[PDB]
């Protein structure tokens, strides 16, 4: 009750330092003003050849303006999936203590922990009709993405509706921060060396958390069991995404994770 | 998941900067 109070202004902190796209940012564009040229709205395959051929900027010469749409949409979300990764890593060893962990370790509690983070931050940028994209730029439709060729009309719709129910609970940043910590920071990942400091180490998060959530919405005396429980509608969404995707592994197989990541991937970072 | 730490194993050493 020293160390571990200043434990969460810490892991805020982290967060508001390391996310270039919070909910506040998030929530003023989506439902915003102060601002008369709002996000570009990606409503049908027109526009989103617009937006995906300006964004990969090597393509108003080059030729990738029209193969199968559903396929270049998976496109971007890499090009939006190196960003996304590393400030989870960065916002990571921002954690109390989390730098201390052996690397090889920082590595499987990043590893697992990845695509649960995403999701749930992902909720801030998402709302009923749509999500955003590229920084706040960009708004595509949710109606948009239900309409592609199967099995793409599926991908995003188990999420937006996750989040739907996810935003009901109403969170902010600093409620958000502590759950993505809490998930980056269980000890349940496979093949983790000191699968007991990553504990002791978590107990301070959720216990923090627990606090925080008692403190900040007083009247959802059950928002903490809830938020335990969210933590495992994230573990399921993930494990259904990775199946659902792999129906793009094996057959289409034109734009996988090629040697092609890197012509920006090294000399980067 | 999978593996990706390919990406997060280089983003793990290549920063400076902290308050
Ligand atoms: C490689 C292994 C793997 O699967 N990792 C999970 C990796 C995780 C992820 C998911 C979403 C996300 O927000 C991205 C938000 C976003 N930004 C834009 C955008 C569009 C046009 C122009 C600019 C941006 O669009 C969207 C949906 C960011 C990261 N998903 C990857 C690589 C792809 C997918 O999950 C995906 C999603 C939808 C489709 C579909 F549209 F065909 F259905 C395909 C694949």
């Amino acid at each position: 009750t020293a160390d571990l109070k200043s434990l969460a202004k810490r892991i805020y902190e982290a967060y508001l330092k390391n996310f270039n796209m919070n909910k506040v940012k998030a929530r003023v564009i989506l439902s915003g003003k102060a601002s008369n040229n709002p996000p570009f709205v990606i409503h049908d395959m027109e526009t989103l050849c617009m937006a995906e051929k300006t964004l990969v900027a090597k393509l108003v010469a080059n030729g990738i303006q029209n193969k199968e749409a559903e396929v270049r949409i998976f496109h971007c979300c890499q090009c939006t999936s190196v960003e996304t990764v590393t400030e989870l890593t960065e916002f990571a060893k921002a954690i109390p203590g989390f730098a201390n962990l052996d690397l090889n370790d920082q590595v499987t509690l990043l590893k697992y922990g990845v695509y649960e983070a995403i999701f749930a931050m992902l909720s801030s940028v998402m709302n009923k009709d749509g999500m955003l994209v590229a920084y706040g730029n960009g708004f595509i439709t949710r109606e948009f993405l239900k309409s592609l060729r199967k099995p793409f009309c599926d991908i995003m719709e188990p999420k937006f509706d996750f989040a739907m129910k996810f935003n009901a609970l109403e969170l902010d940043d600093s409620d958000i921060s502590l759950f993505v910590a809490a998930i980056i920071c269980c000890g349940d990942r496979p093949g983790l060396l000191n699968v007991g400091h990553i504990e002791k180490m978590q107990e301070g998060i959720v216990h923090v958390l627990r606090l925080h959530l008692q403190s900040n919405h007083p009247d959802d005396i059950f928002l903490f069991p809830k938020l335990l429980q969210k933590m495992a509608d994230l573990r399921q969404l993930v494990t259904e995404h990775a199946q659902l995707v792999q129906i793009i592994k094996k057959t289409e197989s034109d734009a996988a994770l090629h040697p092609l990541l890197q012509e920006i991937y090294r000399d980067m970072y | 998941n999978m593996g990706l730490e390919a990406i997060i194993r280089k983003a793990l050493m290549g920063k400076y900067d902290q308050w």
